[PDB]
RNA sequence: ACCUAUACAUUACCGCUAAAGUAGAUGAUUUAUAUUACUUGUGAUAUAAAUUUUGAAACUUUAGUGAGUAGGAAGGUACAAU
RNA sequence: AGAUCAAGGUUAUGAUAUAAAUGUCCCAGUGGGCCACUUUUGGUAAGCAGAACUGGCGCUGUGGGAUGAACCAAACGUAAU
RNA sequence: GCUGGUUCCUUCCGAAGUUUCCCUCAGGAUAGCUGGUGCAUUUUAAUAAAUAAUCUUAUCUGGUAAAGCGAAU
RNA sequence: UUAUUAUAUGCACUUGUAUGAUUAACAAUGCGAAAGAUUCAGGAUACCUUCGGGACCCGUCUUGAAACACGGACCAAGGAGU
């Protein structure tokens, strides 16, 4: 019984498509004889343009240690751990203000008033998608509640 | 506040166990002992003139003293530790063979007599000692009786 | 009723420390090379292995 | 797990599929399934369904 | 020479050093008592699979 | 576990004085098929010699209730033992499988007579088929047909949106 | 389904314990080439080129391994005068 | 019992050996201890005393019951996962 | 034999609180543990047919539970 | 009979597979600019500034000291294994 299921989901091979593995449709249609193809809604929230927000909460804390080499993030979009893995290997990036220049403009103009440490996230942590993330140097200690972001880099379909 | 001395604590030990008083066997004043066999040193209650004390009794050991009407014997006792050798003597009714010698010189013959009868064919000694093993993989019929054979308990109110 | 093969061939896996370990429990567990966490060899089994495999 | 609907069928209680198989069927559900007017909100899963860009 | 035990096993694992299993994820289901009331260590001999699989 | 059924008989090894042992069986539910190889042992210690390791377990077997789709019900008599009482018991729950019989027998019994399940013998698992069942909380459910209008839902509490906007309004009629 | 330890595993690294290797450099060694003995093809000669140093108390290499007061030995540095 | 010839399988239970084997300095210390489980005296008894067999605390950080020398995980080269 | 202080860093190893004796019972000798110093050697030491430790196999060994009063005491 | 596999590939060449704890082509970013001096990472050197966890304040007798146990106000020079 269960070895159309072996096949019949095989047509989103056969709609995207690729080799055409499949005959039988699997469309989510509207149509009477066609209820199937199983979506896991429901959620609709975008949170994935660029710079897609996600604000951030501490360290990987234990209760009596800290680990402070890495860090640990709250993605906005996310709420199931199905969600948050496509922000697998992303960038992590985060801005932050202060008062002198001393750099020139030559790799792509900077009148130079930003300034930003750097990161990349992992791996999902949390069973309702919080999802730890390490940085170029360590999260600066007192952004616990600063508007870090995340953008799209790298991506895939 | 004493063990110390000479013969405290032989409640049950040094005596005679039900149904053997009186007067002593025969037979173990007939016993001999060369120099290895190796023998026991137990306790007795029908010839007072020599014990061992309190802590041997129990205790087996090699001869290496042949004499008038004693044994003297080499024993392993506990010291914390340097555990010595011990030269006890005692006359003969106190002891008892060892037999376990008494497997290993059966053990001796058959080796000699199994490889001289696989003299004739070579392989194989197999004359090591194992123990049993894990068996076999048996098919069983019934054959005698089918199942259901179905003893569960009921058994608590009485 | 066939029955399977009785078998051989165990293997031996530690799960549990160095310390607050049973008296005659340290002399058997140096006597199959199992000291850390989570290491393991085989044994060649019959019952004298067995009265040593219970004794941990 | 479920909601119900509001279409009560007919059956025997012990009923096969193969009679079940035939009064659905019969009853005329698939015609007016989709014909309920808050079952065309059923439709958002139907076809607001990844709502291509 | 160990799979199928033979009689030179004996030296064919005091040739491996102990491994070094790493940990299983998923993890240890409780690591209190014996298998067969709470589960683990013991008398397992045929769920060793399911262990091996993840511990090493 | 969701409580499997293994059948399982014994050998006790077949020592030449008297060989073929008369192979007592069982019925044993369990957890697991690792763990019926050790539970069968303490059933079998009731009643004959037969002590491990003085006898085998020829051939456990998983059995595959037969009648699924059908909604027979069935009873099980009983042992507990709570602290001091140790008693027999007799109860019933209406269960689809047998399977699933005993996995809710064990998590009605451990809930609310506490009743490990160290304490606990499957002795014995009958069909019912019908009026016999004493067990008011049961067989109320016999009397097809039913109007039943007991709403329920999982209460998924709501959904995702944990600030919501639309007032979540159970009932809907 | 997840959760965290200086624990477990793997890559680097530190010291420590164990094991093992290296000294005819008025040579060794390839790289080419002239030739040749020619043994098909392997070798010796000659030319041209370049690599070849350390308290052998050195040097290379390999595995394992690391808590610590009471206490003992191990090399290391201050402040002296001769 | 001893010396010395004659015959002799593969050496005789498992599993190892992070190496085994010993003579000095009698080598600095230390010769007051504590606790839990079982086993247990003295006492009605106690976070008291009094012990045999282990493990631990003193020597020891540690992750965990907020806390706590012993409880239960694990026994601590510097580092990322 | 009683109290106070007994000064530089890392590496290695890592105990004692016990028995005896003593006008000793807050200390000392004593063995014990530890550390150092090498030194002799195994197809258990150098580019097994020999050992020493835990179970098995076999053989002796004890009166504590559990019993036992329709045996002694 | 039917399946099966390896042995029956020398001759030079190749940025070429794998092998000596098997990580590296590309691309961007930049002139060690006479002196001068911008760029990229790092940098609690010992502060100050801003946050997250940690956290009793030091000898010592003792089974046990953060001790509601004794000694310590601070500092330079002197002091105890000869």
């Amino acid at each position: 019984m269960a070895d159309t299921q072996a096949k019949s989901t095989t047509a989103p091979k056969a709609a995207k498509a690729q080799k055409a593995p499949k005959a039988v449709k699997a469309p989510k249609a509207e149509k009477p004889a066609a209820s199937e193809a199983k979506v896991s809604a429901k959620k609709y929230k975008r949170h994935g343009r660029l710079f897609a927000k996600a604000v951030f909460t501490g360290y990987k804390r234990g209760l009596r240690n800290q680990h402070e080499n890495q860090a640990i993030l709250k993605i906005e979009g996310a709420r199931r751990k199905e969600h948050g893995s496509f922000y697998v290997g992303k960038r992590c990036v985060y801005v932050y203000k202060a008062e002198t220049k001393k750099c020139v403009p030559q790799h792509p103009e900077r009148k130079t008033r930003v300034r930003a440490v750097w990161g990349k996230v992992t791996r999902i942590h949390g069973n309702t998608g919080a999802v730890r993330a390490r940085f170029n140097r360590n999260l600066p200690g007192h952004a616990m509640g600063h508007r870090i972001r995340i953008m799209l880099y790298p991506s895939r379909i | 506040t004493n063990s110390k001395g000479y013969r405290r604590g032989t409640r049950d030990m040094f005596s005679r166990p039900f149904r053997k008083h009186g007067v002593i066997p025969l037979s173990t004043y007939m016993r001999v002992f060369k120099i290895g066999d190796i023998v026991d040193i137990k306790g007795h209650g029908a010839v007072q003139k020599g014990l061992p004390y309190k802590a041997y009794h129990g205790k087996t050991g090699r001869i290496f003293n042949v004499t008038q009407h004693a044994v003297g014997v080499i024993v392993n006792k506990r010291v914390r530790g340097k555990i010595l050798a011990k030269r006890v003597n005692v006359r003969i009714e106190h002891i008892h063979h060892s037999k376990c010698r008494e497997d290993f010189l059966r053990r001796v013959k058959e080796n000699e007599r199994l490889l001289k009868e696989a003299k004739e064919k070579g392989q194989w000694v197999s004359l090591k000692r194992q123990p049993e093993q894990p068996k076999k993989a048996h098919f069983v019929k019934k054959l005698e009786e089918p199942i259901a054979l179905a003893p569960i308990p009921y058994e608590f109110i009485a | 009723f066939y029955v399977p093969a009785e078998a051989k061939l165990a293997f031996v896996v530690r799960i549990r420390g160095i310390n607050k370990v049973a008296p005659k429990v340290r002399k058997v567990l140096q006597l199959f090379r199992l000291r850390q966490i989570n290491n393991g060899v085989f044994i060649k089994l019959n019952k004298a292995t067995i009265n040593m495999l219970r004794i941990a | 797990n479920l909601h119900l609907t509001k279409y009560r069928i007919k059956f025997p209680y012990t009923a096969p599929t193969r009679i079940v198989r035939k009064a659905w069927t019969e009853s005329d559900l698939k015609a007016q399934w989709k014909v309920s007017p808050w079952s065309v909100k059923a439709q958002n899963i139907c076809k607001r369904s990844s709502l291509n860009d | 020479e160990i799979f199928t035990v033979g009689p030179n096993f004996k030296y064919a694992s005091n040739f491996l050093w102990p491994f070094k299993l790493n940990t299983p994820t998923g993890g240890w289901r409780k690591k209190a008592n014996h298998y067969v009331n709470g589960g683990d260590f013991g008398n397992r001999e045929d769920q060793i699979n399911r262990l091996l699989r993840k511990m090493v | 576990g969701l409580l499997k059924e293994y059948e399982v008989v014994g050998r006790k090894l077949p020592s030449e004085k008297e060989p073929q042992t008369p192979l007592y069986k069982m019925r044993i539910f369990a957890p697991d098929n690792i763990v019926a190889k050790s539970r069968f042992w303490y059933f079998l210690r009731q009643l004959k010699k037969f002590k491990k390791t003085t006898g085998e377990i020829v051939s456990i077997k998983q059995v595959y209730e037969t009648s699924p789709v059908k909604i027979k019900n069935f009873g099980i008599w009983l042992r507990y033992d709570s602290r001091s009482g140790t008693h027999n018991m007799y109860r019933e729950y209406r269960d689809l499988t047998v399977g699933g019989a005993v996995t809710q027998c064990y998590r009605d019994m451990g809930a609310r007579h506490r009743a490990r399940a160290h304490s606990i013998q499957i002795i014995k698992v009958d069909s019912i088929p019908a009026a016999k069942t004493r067990r008011v909380h049961v067989k109320q459910f016999h009397d097809s047909k039913i109007k039943f209008p007991l709403v329920q839902r999982v209460h998924h509490k709501g959904n995702r949106k944990l600030f919501s906007f639309r007032k979540p309004r159970t009932y809907f009629q």
